[PDB]
């Protein structure tokens, strides 16, 4: 149903617009709210719009900096935070409610949007490849979060295990991923892991 | 209006778990409970009175008395270990307000040894003066481990960054450790003393 | 015994076949009513969702203002 725009990096003082295209019903009978979650902390309700009426209510910590808008022609609600500081670095959620008349709870959520507020440079990733047997993949010296490793451009699920990234003292991230196969499926299928670092917009593969 | 939850709650499997949500006037039907496993979006489990969205197990119950709402879980399973939030709407300002959240920790999770893998530098890397070592640590509990290094029989202090453990795909924990090198160092000798709960394990080749 | 039995059979077929027809036209009014009823059902459910949405809208409006 809900799907939000990609992760982003914003310089301190900049602005950011986050989209959230809904799908699967009448858009004017929706109610929307924007919830954010700082890394490691709980959820924080920012605002709420009802597309039918075309106006918003904001939590007073956000009054002025945040602007929310829907767009019935595109079935999409927007969140825009301005005057950015590092305490706004969080995953931003699109959350719809009033699934039914008496359901005031947020029934549907988006996937989330990792917004990173940083005055540092966006460096791209450096990709290196790696009684059963199992192989892997490596992503090193990038910034910032996140990266998502795919396998075979989709054909995998039954044995994939992506690991969290390390934070070097240089201020860069390094990430690893692995899988599993029978040792009789060696030269049976050629393999490719897709590594996308959307902030720097890097789409690179690598075979083993 | 505000909502107070216990920061953490722990219970033994099979027995019920109760998470309280304290606030002044939490209207009535405006209340909600959400479940949030690690890297996911929250999941509405109970809304308003005692309503489960179609798809939520019957073991989840919602209750209210005075100023406290309470999510109840009959016969708690190990896969219910997650961060639980309550939320509502202000009857005055119509502001949405979340609780602090409650980490549910299901007890009795058996001790687990790490399934450790070690990958050496690649045939593409060392053509740029590096060269990088890894260390992959999967399926261990409790999630707490110190990774000691050995440059063949001798420890290494400098140049070691290792990740803090984190809740895995299942309910166990995982982590990883790093140490880059040079072609002026690698092709001239490694082990990985990953130590947790006594069971010290090492890898090579 | 007989004699009268001959005529009596005729009427207790006619009057009791016009009943058959009388019945099939009732079952047809029935299905048309069940139909119309379910339409009002979805009509009302669409109404109460809109109502609740507007009640919520005024709530947010007065707060944004007062």
């Amino acid at each position: 149903q809900l799907v939000q725009s990609g992760a982003e990096v914003k310089k301190p003082g900049s602005s950011v617009k986050v989209s959230c295209k809904a799908s699967g019903g009448t858009f004017n009978s929706y109610a929307f709210s924007w919830v954010r979650q700082a890394p490691g902390q709980g959820l924080e309700w920012m605002g709420s719009i009802i597309p039918l009426f075309g106006f918003v209510v904001y939590a007073q910590k956000f009054q002025g900096r945040v602007t929310i808008t829907a767009d019935e022609s595109t079935s999409t609600a927007y969140m825009e935070l301005s005057s950015l500081r590092s305490e706004d670095t969080a995953v931003y959620y699109c959350a719809r409610y009033f699934d039914t008349y008496n359901n005031y709870g947020f029934a549907n959520w988006g996937q989330g949007t990792l917004v990173t507020v940083s005055s540092a440079s966006t460096k791209g990733p450096s990709v290196f490849p790696l009684g059963t047997a199992a192989l892997g993949c490596l992503v090193k010296d990038y910034f910032p979060e996140p990266v998502t490793v795919s396998w075979n451009s989709g054909a995998l699920t039954s044995g994939v295990h992506t690991f969290p990234a390390v934070l070097q003292s240089s201020g860069l991230y390094s990430l690893s991923s692995v899988v599993t196969v029978p040792s009789s499926s060696l030269g049976t299928q050629t393999y490719i892991c897709n590594v996308n670092h959307k902030p720097s917009n890097t789409k690179v593969d690598k075979k083993v | 209006i505000e909502l107070t939850q216990p920061p953490s709650v722990s219970v033994v499997p099979g027995q019920t778990a109760r998470i309280s949500c304290s606030g002044d006037n939490i209207p009535y039907e405006y209340a909600s409970w959400y479940q949030q496993k690690p890297g996911q979006a929250p999941v509405l489990v109970i809304y308003g009175d005692n309503n489960r969205p179609s798809g939520i197990p019957e073991r989840f119950s919602g209750s209210n008395s005075g100023n406290t709402a309470t999510l109840t879980i009959s016969g708690t399973q190990a896969e219910d270990e997650a961060d639980y939030y309550c939320a509502s709407w202000d009857s005055m300002t119509v502001d949405g307000v979340f609780g602090g959240g409650t980490k549910l920790t299901v007890l009795g999770q058996p001790k687990a040894a790490p399934s450790v893998t070690l990958f050496p530098p690649s045939s593409e890397e060392l053509q740029a003066n590096k060269a990088t070592l890894v260390c992959l640590i999967s399926d261990f509990y409790p999630g707490a481990v110190t990774v000691a290094w050995k440059a063949d029989s001798s420890p290494v202090k400098a140049g070691v960054e290792t990740t803090t453990p984190s809740k895995q795909s299942n309910n166990k924990y995982a982590a990883s450790s790093y140490l880059s090198l040079t072609p002026e160092q690698w092709k001239s000798h490694y082990s990985c003393q990953v130590t947790h709960e006594g069971s010290t394990v090492e890898k090579t080749v | 015994c007989c004699g009268g039995i001959k005529k009596e059979i005729e009427a207790i077929k006619k009057e009791q076949e016009a009943i058959k027809k009388k019945i099939e036209a009732i079952e047809k009014e029935l299905s048309g009513i069940v139909q119309q009823q379910n339409n009002l059902l979805r009509a009302i459910e669409a109404q109460q969702h809109l109502l609740q949405l507007t009640v919520w809208g005024i709530k947010q409006l007065q707060a944004r203002i007062l």
